[PDB]
């Protein structure tokens, strides 16, 4: 995949001030409830039947950070993300089975929450640019689905 | 939304391929997993997730008649569904985006067996149709 | 179908946030046909195609009044909003696709502008409504 | 992309025997019928309300021909796809205003119609090697969108 210079400002800037630990439980605890079928796997979590019985799920708080430090390595590996992610993919095909439409689920989840925590610094722009990096980490998320 | 001459359209096209509708389930649930391997994910626990398999074909006929109920109860898809949405969103919760990937192999498989009936005539209204019986499913979901 | 909750939980927000609607309005096109430019196909009778142009100002506006009558036609999304399926449908022949766009937009736009108020709840209960909002207008194309 | 041989010879065979002039009108038809938004650049061929009117046109049978036959530069520039098309993207774009999503739905039409033509012969694995072309070919049509 291509990519411009200032998606790289963007993008290497919206991991230095993210706060991993804030947004991370703030998004896929968002996942599984906007999409509440994400939670066909983390059945062992706890409790997670109503809403703010999964925000008040530790398991999803460790876990959602897990997650959005998952994009790391793709930050790093940019021009090399398939073959970075690879693994990653192969690993929920097989071991854990996640549908990988629920990857670019919780994108989705990803993004509109750091939307309200840019605020008004989420730009288009930034949009523009967050989410053609989620959309190409998932790809290769998805790649190894055989 | 199936309009009437929708409903007749659909349902005076069930008439002619109801009694291949065993048949058409498990070709169509084969070219599901086929083309589409990653919906292989839920399936998983069936050592013959393959085309035309034990599992995969005697599944095929509780899908087509799961298809012939909601060809029946067509003007309350929500209320003649409904237990079919506990169903696939409250136990084996599928992902509600693969919906339209089956029913896109239905249209594909009726096509190749009754490509006379199947007009586009037929096509747009079991298309909505087929939307139809997805939106139900996806009626409690959440 | 929207919950007695869901239709609870659009009105409380738009409560406190119809306030500025025509600013939520801008800045969604502004990003559709920005981080979505397969929509430019749509605006091409204008010039002004600029994010946050002035015509894409006016029709932002023209854009979440319809959000507004949505909300107002909560009981029946069908019925309410016809009109404006019969423009989008066979005037200016909207794929329908591009509905879910413009909402994962608004919906980014809305997440951008009131932290406080879309909660997960909020925003859950809000999905589910566009998402009808989107097929409310599919009702005049087919 | 890379493909096997098999989708190799699948995309050699199904071709070879196309009907073009059947197939050609029809699955411009049936998505003119199934999917009426895209008769947003077919309009001016005459009136369209109606199942007789669109199959009855010859303005879209003629012009199923192209598309169809569009499809031909891609059996042969089999690895060049993406390339190749660039000149059909930027034109549909930036010439007819045509929506990109509109390439899968008439893509989707050029399926069944086809599935239609040869039934059985059309397994599961023949479905693949063709929507993957389709796809491939799509995302060629959809790349000159700026
Ligand atoms: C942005 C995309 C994603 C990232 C970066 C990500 C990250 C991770 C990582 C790094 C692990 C640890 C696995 C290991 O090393 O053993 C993991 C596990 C897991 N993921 Fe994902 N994931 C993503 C998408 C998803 C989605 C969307 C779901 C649910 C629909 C999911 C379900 C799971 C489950 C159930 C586990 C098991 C926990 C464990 O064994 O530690 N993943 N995820
Ligand atoms: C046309 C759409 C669909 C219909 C009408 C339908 C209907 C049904 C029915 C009637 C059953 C009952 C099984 C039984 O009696 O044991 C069932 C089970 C099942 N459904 Fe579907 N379903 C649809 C789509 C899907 C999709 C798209 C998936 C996932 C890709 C899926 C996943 C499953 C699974 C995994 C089972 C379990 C069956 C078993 O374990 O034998 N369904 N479905
Ligand atoms: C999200 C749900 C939407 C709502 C509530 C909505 C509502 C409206 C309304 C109320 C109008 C005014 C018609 C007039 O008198 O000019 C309009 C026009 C229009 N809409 Fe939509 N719309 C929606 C989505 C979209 C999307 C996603 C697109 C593009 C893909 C679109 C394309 C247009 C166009 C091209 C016009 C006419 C503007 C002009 O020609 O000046 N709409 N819409
Ligand atoms: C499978 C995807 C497609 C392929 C391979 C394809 C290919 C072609 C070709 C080879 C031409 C001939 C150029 C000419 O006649 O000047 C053409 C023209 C055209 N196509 Fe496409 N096309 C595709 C999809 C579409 C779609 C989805 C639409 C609109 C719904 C569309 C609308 C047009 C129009 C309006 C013309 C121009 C005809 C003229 O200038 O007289 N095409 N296309």
């Amino acid at each position: 995949v291509e990519w411009t210079d200032k998606e790289r400002s963007i993008i290497s800037d919206i991991f230095s001030h993210m706060d991993y630990d804030d947004i991370g439980p703030k998004a896929l605890s968002r996942c599984l409830i906007v999409y509440p079928w994400t939670q066909r796997h983390f059945s062992g979590f706890g409790n997670l039947y109503n809403a703010e019985a999964i925000i008040g799920n530790a398991n999803v708080a460790a876990h959602g950070i897990k997650v959005l430090h998952g994009l790391d390595r793709g930050v790093k590996n940019m021009d090399n993300i398939a073959a970075t992610y690879a693994d990653l993919s192969t690993l929920h095909s097989e071991k854990l089975h996640v549908d990988p439409d629920n990857f670019k689920l919780l994108s989705d989840c990803i993004t509109i929450v750091l939307a309200a925590k840019m605020g008004h610094a989420f730009t288009a722009e930034t949009q523009g640019a967050f989410q053609k990096f989620l959309a190409v980490v998932v790809s290769a998320l998805g790649k190894q689905y055989h | 939304s199936l309009s009437d001459k929708d409903k007749a359209a659909v349902r005076a096209l069930w008439s002619k391929i109801g009694k291949s509708a065993d048949a058409i389930g498990n070709d169509a649930l084969s070219r599901m997993i086929v083309v589409y391997p990653q919906t292989k994910t839920y399936f998983s626990h069936w050592p013959d997730v393959t085309p035309g398999s034990p599992h995969i074909k005697a599944h095929g006929k509780k899908v087509m008649g799961g298809i012939a109920l909601a060809v029946s109860k067509i003007d309350d898809l929500k209320t003649g569904l409904m237990e079919l949405s506990e169903q696939h969103a409250y136990k084996l919760r599928v992902d509600p985006a693969n919906f339209k990937i089956l029913n896109h192999c239905i249209l594909v498989v009726i096509s190749t067996m009754f490509p006379k009936e199947f007009t586009p005539e037929a096509h747009v209204s079991l298309d909505k149709f087929l939307s139809g019986v997805a939106l139900a499913l996806a009626e409690r979901y959440r």
